[PDB]
């Protein structure tokens, strides 16, 4: 069990104890998903407007 | 001198970063208006303590630290709060509605919108250093602000400070003090959009936390307060060596350097004894060998699990206190022989011991007693993926069935970035396991 | 009211453990994979011990200790008594045949010696007191054998042997395997194998960590089961000596 | 986060109106509008009900009807002068109990005049959570036109939460034969157009005012008294502050896994100078007799739950409780969504009472209640009765095979979960 590297000061020491050794995504990518996700929302929106817009055709119809 | 920059992001990362900074403020002697009477270089300084303050002309000692919730109640209490005088108001961001536990509306819809923003905040403080070595970003793993928006401000960091090191503190999920049915979700969406940009990352379970504060604590119901103060202990000795003088772990490059030789498998457990009661009437003061001891009771750590059944890639020992080195091998070679203690091949069995001679500072009224030595053990064990498996598991549950998912489509998210995200942390369970068993 | 789940559906004994809990109106079965359980009946194999004991309110118990496989697999067994300060030992066969084995008469026959260990969640070691050895002899005759043959009894020319050798197995990794301070608990039951010598000197062969029992035994260690590895655990409203 | 409150019809309005008697006592509101109370819990979350004035206190709440009945009593009961008179909307003719009359021909001449009103209480939210209605489905204003408003609604604010306290006919309790109809062309909106829907049955409210409360003859504000407490039990969390930030929202996102498998079994207890012990809470509050709906709990699957406990007691005592019922009773809550059974609790109690606690249920024994209701439905449409009502106000068969087949497509759905 053998110390090394010990290291002395007013606020304390430091070692190191042994006992036995050994045997990224660009801004625009980031861009693109962050924009082909809202793409997704708007179409969802979209989608909803128009069956509501539907909705008030038959109101009319009735 | 090298300065590092602390980000605060949702209500778990803001309200421990309350503990951390006022317990910071009680270590350095600064007072809650800013001033630190033993800082004799008025208005600058290159000491060990400026890594986390800059100075002011006034002589005020600022926190380099930002604060990000998607919501305002929190980071109002801090504007409003004790140390309000302490932080410049830029520091604190917030926004108007939060991310209603959805990691999708943190991420891609109301996270977008306010990105560029909390990076413009955070320049404004990479600006004020001489040498930046990187960040410590604090955050929930199962809020929606907390693991949707930090994995977005996670991509963002690597792209404009591609050469620094970022640290996470993660409090992963735990029912009994839990906040949503979806945190599982949450959690594996961002982990593993945060993987590949974080170097190191200290998972506490609020699990082992919470039953830290009732059996050492006598606490029937523990509060966040409680949890905070206590998790504030265990950031506080994590941290000690960036702001204190000293020789392990000074720069945030050598927590992965000491801690972490595969870059995924970077998530080192912490045990911290001893936690002891400020109303327990009658204390017998505990030994260095009693100390480092409990270090291998898995009672102790911030996450449960049995280190026993899988093998160690590196153990720092970190002490605070009345505390000699010989003391420190006296326990050491004791423990090597009643304990099952497995490096990996490939990898030296032994520690790495650093002492601070300052024991323990305690919030004055506060849950913990005063101690005369403490320490905090970081071991690197293929043990911690017995979390990654329960979390894993209780997100095969639920998207089995695809409950809850219709609220992530209809923020934008594919239904593919779930199972793109589960089969990464398919792939890291078998990583653990590569490195761990026979 | 307890609960418990089963997740070995073909195992001899842990049927009759669920059989004898039910009716005692104390207990009931959940599904498989429903996590609110007080006990564990489990897998023989890829065990999740890394799910239990995560459940608020629930003192959770498994009929496995993690780690115990190190005992029962006959490669890891002999690396273990090889590297193991604690077993250096003399009584188990050199590893990496008996040419001389003990032969009951009359018939000159072998035969070989299985005990039934129970290990309770304190780690107490329990010995049945029903060893056997349908080609199957029990104690009681076994006893009067020896006696009549060799003019010495089962408990001096055998059972000390047994005793040591299981103390000293069990006392070797308890250190890794206990659940002592865990946040759940083991247990687990054991079949010892052994052979004796002309010697009267007893050898140990395998340790199995899924035994069957023996038919006409199946009831009276069933029910020492529950009543030392499980109710000492849940209360309600001897057959074994400790080692 | 801002709440506008509408309430729509006879039922609607009634029950509307002792709601906010109920909450104006809690938060310290008088019938005059001004605050006269003894705690600052009571007005930290003001704001999410009431609009300031002197600065007095007026309910965010719009008051519709085709009729003047309904809402003239309001103005004339106890708390009536305490809404701001621009908020009564209201035609002459009625609407019959006829959902068309509601939907598409006396409603239609009304609703956009109720949207101005909608307009202007939104504008001036700093920040809008969305809209709670009250009203009931086997009429025809709050059952045709409320669920007008409720499209209406969702086209100008998509992006908003919208949450009713739905009272569903029952032939018990009942004004006429045209209930199922009117009642299964509201379930087929507000199955599309609601995020959280409670379910409350006429039914069980007379059970338990009979069965339990001891009344031989309940009258309507006997039931609505019980709808009082459970609709100012289940937004207690919205109205006081608690270590959780509860909002419409995030209640959504917790009880709803599948997006129209969102009505919810709402309960109470108690249903008297001792006060009960926390473990008499959670036993009455999971009781089938303490119950809204009419559902026997044990013939489903909780998918989630949410309970709110009222009243200074042991919060580990409160946990220790809650953890029992799971555990005593894991038969019936879904094992593939962990941990779903939430818990808050409130330090203030209601009116008369130091131990309450509200019980929301997301069960699929709430398919029972669509069925009876499908029951009812197809008994009269397949002879093709009393139909000339709605044909003569412009609808079409078909719009009748559609909704009779979107309701048991719900509890074809709500089965499908129920064994799992
Ligand atoms: N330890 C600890 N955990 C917390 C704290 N606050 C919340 N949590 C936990 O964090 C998770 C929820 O994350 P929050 O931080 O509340 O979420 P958030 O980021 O604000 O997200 P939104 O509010 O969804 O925008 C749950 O597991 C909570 O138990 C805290 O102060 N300390
Ligand atoms: N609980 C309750 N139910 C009511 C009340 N008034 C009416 N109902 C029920 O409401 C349904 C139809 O009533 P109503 O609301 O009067 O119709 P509207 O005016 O056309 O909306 C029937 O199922 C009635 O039983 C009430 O005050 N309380
Ligand atoms: O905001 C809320 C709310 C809103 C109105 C009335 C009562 C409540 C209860 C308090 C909590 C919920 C939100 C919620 C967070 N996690 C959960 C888990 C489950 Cl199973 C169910 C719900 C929630
Ligand atoms: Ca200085
Ligand atoms: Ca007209
Ligand atoms: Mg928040
Ligand atoms: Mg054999
Ligand atoms: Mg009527």
């Amino acid at each position: 069990m053998e110390v090394i590297e010990l290291n002395k000061c007013t606020s304390g020491q430091s070692f190191e104890v042994i006992l036995k050794p050994p045997s990224d995504p660009s801004l625009e990518e980031i861009q693109k998903k962050l924009e082909a996700a809202e793409e997704r929302r708007k179409y969802q929106e979209a989608e909803l407007l128009k069956h509501l817009a539907e909705k008030r055709e038959h109101e009319r119809e009735v | 001198m090298r300065e590092c920059i602390s980000i605060h992001v949702g209500q778990a990362g803001v309200q421990i970063g309350n503990a951390c900074w006022e317990l910071y403020c009680l270590e350095h002697g600064i007072q809650p208006d800013g001033q630190m009477p033993s800082d004799k270089t008025i208005g600058g300084g290159d000491d060990s303590f400026n890594t986390f303050f800059s100075e002011t002309g006034a002589g005020k000692h600022v926190p380099r630290a930002v604060f990000v919730d998607l919501e305002p109640t929190v980071i109002d209490e801090v504007r409003t709060g004790t140390y309000r005088q302490l932080f410049h108001p830029e520091q604190l961001i917030t926004g108007k509605e939060d991310a209603a536990n959805n990691y999708a509306r943190g991420h891609y819809t109301i996270g977008k919108e306010i990105i560029d923003l909390v990076l413009d905040r955070i320049r404004k403080l990479a600006d004020q250093c001489t040498g930046l070595q990187g960040f410590l970003v604090f955050h929930s793993f199962g809020g929606g602000t907390g693991s949707g928006f930090t994995s977005l401000l996670m991509e963002r960091l690597s792209v404009d400070y591609g050469k620094k090191s970022k640290l996470e503190f993660s409090i992963y999920p735990a029912p009994q003090v839990s906040t949503a049915v979806v945190e599982p979700y949450n959690s594996i969406l961002t982990t593993h959009t945060t993987l590949e940009h974080s170097d190191c990352a200290f998972m506490v379970d609020n699990e082992a936390i919470y039953d830290i504060c009732r059996r050492n604590l006598d606490i029937e119901r523990p509060t966040y307060t409680n949890l905070n103060r206590l998790i504030s202990q265990i950031v506080s000795s994590i941290t000690a060596s960036l702001r204190f003088d000293g020789a392990l772990n000074v720069d945030l490059t050598e927590f992965q350097t000491n801690l972490v030789p595969y870059p995924r498998i970077h998530f080192p457990l912490a045990t911290y004894a001893p936690v002891i009661s400020a109303e327990k009437a009658y204390h017998e003061q505990l030994s260095v060998a009693e100390i480092t001891n409990a270090c291998f009771e898995p009672a102790n750590q911030m996450v449960k699990c049995d280190p026993r059944h899988g093998k160690y890639m590196a153990c720092c020992l970190l002490y605070r206190g009345d505390v000699v080195p010989k003391d420190v091998n006296a326990a050491i070679a004791t423990i090597k022989t009643k304990r099952s203690i497995q490096f990996v091949d490939w990898c030296p069995t032994g520690f790495k011991v650093g002492i601070n001679y300052q024991p323990p500072t305690v919030v004055p009224g506060g849950d913990l007693a005063k101690v005369q030595r403490a320490v905090c053990m970081l071991s690197n064990t293929t043990a911690i993926a017995e979390a990654w498996a329960r979390l894993d598991h209780k997100f095969d549950l639920m998207y089995a069935k695809r409950a809850f998912v219709h609220w992530y489509v209809g923020e934008g998210m594919e239904e593919g970035e779930f199972s793109e995200a589960r089969e990464d942390m398919a792939a890291l369970e078998k990583d653990y396991e590569e490195v761990g068993v026979d | 009211m307890y609960t418990f789940v089963v997740r070995d559906e073909n195992s001899s004994v842990y049927a009759e453990v669920s059989r004898l809990l039910l009716a005692t109106g104390q207990w009931k079965r959940l599904r498989k994979d429903n996590p609110r359980f007080n006990l564990m009946l489990g897998e023989r194999n890829r065990l999740p011990f890394g799910r239990l004991g995560h459940e608020p309110g629930l003192v959770q118990l498994v009929n496995y200790y993690r780690g115990a496989d190190k005992l029962c697999r006959k490669a890891s067994l002999v690396k273990l008594i090889k590297t193991s300060p604690e077993l250096s030992c003399t009584w188990f066969p050199e590893s990496y045949y008996l040419e001389k084995p003990l032969l009951l008469e009359p018939g000159h026959r072998k035969f070989d010696i299985r005990s039934w260990v129970l290990v309770d969640h304190l780690y107490n070691i329990y010995l049945y007191r029903e060893g056997v050895l349908g080609n199957e002899m029990f104690f009681e005759e076994f006893n009067q054998y020896l006696m009549d043959a060799l003019n010495t009894t089962l408990e001096n020319s055998i059972l000390l042997q047994i005793k040591h050798i299981i103390r000293s197995c069990l006392m070797c990794i308890e250190p890794a395997i206990s659940t002592k301070h865990l946040h759940y608990q083991s247990f687990q039951l054991f079949g010892f194998d052994f052979m004796v010598d002309e010697e009267l000197k007893v050898w140990l062969i395998e340790v199995n960590g899924a035994p069957a029992c023996a038919q006409k035994l199946y009831a009276e260690l069933c029910q020492g089961i529950v009543d030392v590895a499980i109710s000492s655990v849940f209360p309600l409203a001897s057959i074994f000596i400790k080692l | 986060r801002e709440i506008v409150h509408i309430q729509a019809g006879q039922c609607g309005n009634q029950i509307g109106a002792k709601f906010w008697e109920v909450i104006s006592d809690e938060h310290g509101i008088d019938p005059t509008g001004s605050y006269h109370g003894d705690s600052d819990l009571q007005l930290e979350r003001i704001n999410v009900y009431y609009n300031e004035a002197g600065n007095k206190y007026v309910p965010r709440a719009i008051l519709v009807d085709l009729e003047p009945g309904t809402m003239d009593s309001v103005r004339s009961g106890p708390f009536g002068q305490i809404f701001r008179p621009d908020n009564f909307v209201f035609g002459q003719s009625g609407a019959g109990n006829n959902w068309a009359k509601g939907h598409y021909t006396e409603g239609a001449e009304l609703v956009d005049s109720v949207l101005d009103v909608v307009r202007k209480e939104s504008e001036s939210c700093d920040c809008l959570q969305g809209f709670q209605l009250t009203h009931s489905l086997g009429g025809g204003t709050g059952s045709g036109m409320g669920t007008l408003l409720i499209s209406k609604i969702r086209e100008e604010y998509p992006d908003r939460i919208m949450n009713t306290f739905s009272v569903m006919p029952s032939p018990k309790v009942s004004d006429t034969v045209v209930e199922p109809y009117n009642a299964t062309l509201s379930v087929h909106q507000l199955v599309e157009n609601t995020d959280e829907t409670y379910c409350i049955d006429n039914e069980a409210l007379y059970d338990i005012c009979f069965r339990t409360l001891k009344l031989t003859t309940p009258t309507y504000g006997d039931l609505n008294h019980l709808v009082s407490a459970t609709m100012s039990g289940v937004t207690t969390c919205l109205r006081f502050p608690g270590q959780l930030n509860a909002d419409l929202r995030k209640l959504a996102v917790n009880m709803v896994p599948f997006p129209r498998l969102h009505f919810f079994m709402p309960g109470f207890a108690p249903l008297q100078y001792r006060a009960l012990t926390v473990p008499e809470l959670t036993q009455q509050m999971f009781d089938s007799k303490n119950m809204m709906a009419a559902c026997d709990p044990r013939h489903g699957r909780y998918l989630t739950v949410a309970a709110i406990f009222r009243g200074r007691m042991s919060m580990k005592e409160v946990d220790e409780q809650m953890l029992n019922v799971q555990n005593k009773n894991s038969s019936y809550f879904v094992e593939w969504i962990p941990n779903n059974v939430k818990t808050a609790v409130c330090d203030i109690p209601p009116r008369g009472l130091k131990m309450s606690a509200t019980f929301i249920g997301n069960s699929t024994a709430i398919q029972e209640l669509f069925k009876r209701i499908s029951e009812q439905f197809t008994a009269m449409f397949r002879r093709k009765a009393f139909l000339h009502w709605y044909t003569g106000e412009g609808m079409d068969e078909m719009e009748f095979t559609e909704a009779e087949s979107n309701m048991n497509d719900l509890v074809s759905e709500y089965q499908q979960y129920q064994d799992a």
